């Protein structure tokens, strides 16, 4: 009998593909979604930013019937 | 009471800085596979504990320097500022309600630049003054850009208090205005700090090391003032300070990881990427931030 090590019914395949599955996507796409959470966060800043402006006459007429 | 209040605020920079090495340690640990310090006591708090106290044990090399006291006064004054200058950033009442902060903070960070360029000349002979001198320029090449930036992110706030700032985030966070903006502030905040990509290649290392790393958390705590930040309720600000050491734990962790796994950048690779790519689009992005809010009607409150 022999006792040596040889393959022991073959072995099967061993990948060496350059598999890179790309995720993301398009550039246009990220473009369009940059461009739109910007201007939702513009939206926002401006209204907010009326909203004090109102606020601030506001303070500006305590400030006013305040002073004599 | 107030200098109860300092006290609060500049003992513990201290254990900031020591739990800060040891967490960036164990964040490169597990970026690598690498567990420890782990061996030396629970989870390893007393080996920072221990290097730093090894450290000031460790006998100093003997000058072998010109101008002792220039020797002394570079990293004093490295140290004193990192020291001064956690006042005006606001937990939620800040140390010192100013009436402009940021400037001081850029004014600040110019004075590190003074602090390295000093320790590079008194340190040691020509070699040592020209790669201290190219860290000089390395550093000084973005106190244009940040401040540019920090121009532009609170021309939208008008004015410079923090505490308006700390209120006009409270319905979007200001990273959704300016991501770009803000993500060439964090790059600027890369090199402001100067860790890798961007390169370096003595005494106190210590101090050295306590400067550049109280630097760090200042500008991530800055980071986190001037972009983002919830809902402020007076008689329970508790809740904001958790929420803002969480965000700034978070992004001092992104800070680091992005040290972890980016090569060094060449010098001249670096001028040649800072100016003729960010100066223009810095530019662009001010004249823009200019010309918005007078198309939106919303110039700012400025009080
Ligand atoms: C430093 C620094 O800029 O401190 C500012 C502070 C005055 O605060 P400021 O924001 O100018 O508001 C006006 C009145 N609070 O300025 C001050 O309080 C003046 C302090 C003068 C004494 C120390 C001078 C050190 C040099």
């Amino acid at each position: 009998v022999k006792q040596d090590m040889p393959p022991v019914g073959g072995y099967g395949p061993i990948d060496y593909k350059r598999n890179l599955p790309r995720r993301g996507l398009s550039g246009y796409s990220m473009f369009a979604v940059g461009i739109g959470a910007l201007l939702f966060g513009y939206w926002s800043m401006m209204r907010w930013n009326r909203e004090r402006r109102r606020l601030q006459i506001e303070d500006f007429e305590a400030r006013i019937a305040l002073m004599p | 009471m107030f200098m109860i209040n300092v006290l609060t605020l500049i003992i513990p920079i201290l254990l900031a800085v020591a739990f800060l090495t040891l967490v960036e340690r164990k964040v490169l640990g597990y970026m690598q596979f690498r567990k420890g310090p782990n061996v030396v006591g629970p989870y390893g708090l007393l080996q920072p504990i221990a290097d730093a106290i090894k450290l000031f044990i460790k006998e100093p090399l003997r000058p072998a320097t010109s101008s002792i006291s220039m020797f002394i006064l570079a990293p004093i004054l490295a140290l004193t500022l990192a020291l001064t200058m956690w006042i005006p950033l606001p937990m939620p009442y800040p140390l010192i309600n100013m009436n402009l902060g940021v400037l001081f903070m850029l004014a600040m960070s110019s004075l590190a630049v003074y602090s390295i360029l000093w320790s590079g000349w008194a340190s040691n002979s020509k070699y040592a003054l020209i790669g201290a001198l190219r860290a000089v320029a390395q550093t000084i090449s973005y106190e244009v850009t940040l401040a540019i930036i920090l121009l532009s992110v609170l021309l939208m706030n008008g004015s410079f208090t923090l505490s308006t700032l700390i209120i006009t985030q409270e319905q979007v966070w200001l990273i959704f205005p300016a991501w770009p903006l803000a993500m060439m502030w964090f790059i600027s905040t890369l090199a402001e700090t100067n860790r890798a990509p961007f390169d370096l290649t003595a005494g106190p290392f210590a101090l050295f090391f306590m400067a550049e790393y109280a630097n760090i958390i200042m500008m991530n705590i800055f980071t986190t003032t001037l972009f983002l930040g919830a809902f402020h309720n007076p008689y329970m600000p508790e809740l904001y300070t958790i929420n803002f050491t969480i965000k700034s734990l978070l992004l001092s962790i992104t800070f680091l990881w992005i040290r972890a796994s980016y090569p060094r950048f060449r010098y001249d690779q670096l001028m040649h990427l800072l100016w003729k790519n960010f100066l223009p689009l810095t530019l662009a992005l001010c004249m823009w931030h200019v010309s918005l809010p007078i198309l939106l009607s919303s110039i700012p409150p400025q009080t």
